[PDB]
């Protein structure tokens, strides 16, 4: 379904759905917030908040048009959504205010506008989104003095000595042919979308994307933001994990569904088949847990989030989920694999089979500019159903097995312990 | 069980200090680390500022307490000695 050519440098890739009512287009780079400095991080921020900007978004609206925007570590999205046949003029839209005329955006009043906005998104984001700031802190601490440290949002700091020569600079390195796919979603033809930029000139700049010096790597550490005026405890805790183009990319995901999420409010969710919700329930250890598996080009992490109101026994919490998961190495069963499996196929069933083309836009987008293509859903399912037991043994005795990991917390954490009581539990004497 | 007075020490959660706003700790897993990093500096350098910040407040008293005992030694000495006995008479007696 997903037909991808080449043209003189930029790539183009649709996803064509009759059904649709709306199409989308618009250009992703192969660049994010891994690609910046911890003296110019947030730039990227800015010029997504520069292209939604109310003077550039007022023109769209005239024509009908509505646009988005997506900043994350390895991309960076621009999109442009309109009705079918109103194609033509989102590809117009796209090139006359971002690709080839960005002077009008970055004019005086306009930047001094949207920089006061944006210093005001990250100064509450830092002190109200307790539990997506120890998300991030944990990324800064596993990938310390590497790339892949840096948040994608910004730095408070470091956003106020970012001035317009700056997002000039970012521009002129980073928004390239060599960089760029340009993307179709929803009601679109992959033929139209090509001959439409073939008529007009529709040309990025020439110049390559610098070199990243050192690579991500893994560190074993903690970070500790104690705050005894707030009501809860938020923890995230995880190894090492998998990148992108691996062969365990499956069986890591896979092995995360086996635990999955819970939430405490709801009566569904108490009567889940994880053996890990009889030890967490007869005393509340937490209201809501998820099991996570990141992956990146360089990297990935794997591991779980917390949020708990019991902050005298946040110890039997932590030893509790860390014994679940030796038994991935050592006597997991056949009917806990055969129910991940379904699962996991309903999950990615759902994230790639939406309804909304700009989730697929990004999802496509991102695919193409690591690895030159796309795997379809039905290629995918046949790779779950091929796991076994034998597959998860071997993956999670590689990589969880007495290793190290990565722990970042706020809130009422005094309860937590210290880092080599935690890492104890990362095998056991038994066995 | 009953419940019992009121102590300055609490358990895991409820210690009992004060509320902490502010402070950010990091640390590095051990299994990452040179457990003897800097212990032959530390021997010398580390160990003379030791040395020289309390070794006055023992070897003042230990003077005094040792020069009071060889002067006791030596008198007594001196007393049950033959050049001795005109004093040994007129102390102890
Ligand atoms: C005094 C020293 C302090 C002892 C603390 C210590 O070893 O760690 C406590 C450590 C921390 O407790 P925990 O994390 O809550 O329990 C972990 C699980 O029980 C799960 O623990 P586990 O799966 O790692 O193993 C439990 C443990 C159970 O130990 C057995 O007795 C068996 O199994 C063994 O150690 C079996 C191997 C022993 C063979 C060595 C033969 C030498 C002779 O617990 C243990 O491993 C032992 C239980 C607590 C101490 C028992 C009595 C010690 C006081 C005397
Ligand atoms: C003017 C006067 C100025 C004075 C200037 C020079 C004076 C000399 C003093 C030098 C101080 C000194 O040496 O230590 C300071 C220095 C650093 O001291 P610091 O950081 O300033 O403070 C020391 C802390 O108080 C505590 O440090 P920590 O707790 O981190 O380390 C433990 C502590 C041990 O501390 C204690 O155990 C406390 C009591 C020790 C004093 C009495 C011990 C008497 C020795 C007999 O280490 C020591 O102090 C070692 C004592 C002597 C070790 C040799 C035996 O420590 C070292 O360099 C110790 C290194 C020891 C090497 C360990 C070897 C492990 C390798 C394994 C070999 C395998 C064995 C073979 C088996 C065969 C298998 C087949
Ligand atoms: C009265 C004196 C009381 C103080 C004396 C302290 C002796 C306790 C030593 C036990 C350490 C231990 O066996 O603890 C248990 C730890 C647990 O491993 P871990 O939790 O550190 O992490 C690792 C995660 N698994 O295994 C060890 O260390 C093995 C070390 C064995 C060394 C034998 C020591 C024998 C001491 C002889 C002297 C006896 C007197
Ligand atoms: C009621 C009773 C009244 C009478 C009391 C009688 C006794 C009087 C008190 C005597 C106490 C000893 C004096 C302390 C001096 C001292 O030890 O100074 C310790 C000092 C300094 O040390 P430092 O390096 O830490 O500081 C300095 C920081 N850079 O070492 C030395 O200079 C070593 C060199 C000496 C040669």
């Amino acid at each position: 379904a997903e037909v991808t050519q080449l043209s003189n440098g930029i790539v183009v890739a649709t996803e064509h759905n009759p059904s649709a009512h709306t199409a989308s287009v618009g250009v992703v780079f192969g660049s994010g917030a891994a690609n910046e400095n911890p003296y110019n991080n947030g730039v990227s921020n800015l010029w997504k908040n520069i292209f939604l900007s109310k003077e550039n978004s007022a023109v769209a609206a005239k024509e009908g048009l509505a646009l988005s925007s997506n900043i994350s570590r390895d991309f960076q999205s621009y999109i442009v959504s309109s009705l079918p046949g109103s194609t033509d003029k989102s590809l117009d839209f796209l090139n006359q205010s971002f690709i080839q005329q960005k002077a009008n955006l970055l004019s005086s009043s306009n930047f001094e506008a949207t920089k006061k906005s944006v210093l005001k998104q990250v100064q509450d984001f830092e002190e109200n989104d307790h539990p997506n700031r120890v998300l991030e802190h944990l990324h800064s601490t596993a990938f310390q003095n590497t790339p892949l440290s840096l948040p994608t949002r910004g730095t408070l700091e470091s956003l106020e000595n970012l001035v317009v020569a700056d997002l000039e600079s970012f521009a002129n390195n980073h928004f390239l042919n060599s960089n760029a796919v340009v993307v179709g979603t929803g009601n679109i033809k992959h033929e139209d979308l090509v001959n439409s930029i073939e008529s007009k000139n529709l040309s990025l700049q020439t110049g390559t994307k610098p070199v990243l010096k050192k690579k991500a790597a893994f560190l074993g550490s903690e970070v500790r933001l104690r705050d005894d005026t707030l009501p809860k405890a938020w923890i995230s805790l995880a190894v090492e994990g998998e990148p992108v183009n691996s062969p365990n990319y499956f069986v890591a995901k896979l092995a995360a569904q086996i635990f999955g999420s819970y939430n405490a409010f709801e009566p569904a969710s108490r009567l889940q088949g994880i053996k890990l919700l009889d030890n967490i329930q007869e005393y509340q250890l937490c209201d809501n847990f998820n099991h996570f598996s990141l992956s990146y080009k360089d990297s990935g992490l794997w591991g779980f989030s917390t949020a708990t109101r019991n902050v005298t026994m946040i110890d039997d919490l932590i030893h509790f989920t860390l014994k679940q998961w030796n038994r991935l190495t050592i006597s997991v069963t056949d009917t806990e694999v055969e129910r991940a499996k379904s699962l996991l196929k309903l999950q990615l069933g759902q994230l790639y089979e939406s309804g909304n083309p700009v989730n697929d836009a990004n999802l496509l987008g991102a695919e193409v500019l690591i690895k030159g293509s796309k795997l379809s859903l039905g290629e995918a399912f046949k790779k779950i159903d091929a796991i076994t037991v034998k597959d998860v043994k071997a993956w999670a005795g590689k990589r969880l097995w007495d290793q190290d990991i990565a722990i970042a917390g706020t809130g009422q954490i005094e309860g937590l312990l210290d880092y080599m009581r935690i890492r104890s539990d990362m095998s056991m004497m038994r066995w | 069980g009953p419940p019992s007075g009121k102590t300055y020490m609490g358990w895991w959660g409820h210690m009992g200090g004060p509320k902490q706003k502010g402070i950010t700790s990091y640390a590095v897993s051990p299994y990452a680390q040179k457990p003897l990093q800097g212990i032959f500096h530390n021997a010398v350098f580390n160990s003379f500022r030791r040395f020289k910040s309390q070794f006055l407040y023992v070897l003042i008293p230990a003077g005094i307490y040792w020069y009071w005992w060889k002067n006791g030694n030596e008198y007594n000495e001196f007393l049950y000695s033959k050049a001795g006995r005109e004093e040994l008479e007129r102390v102890n007696v």
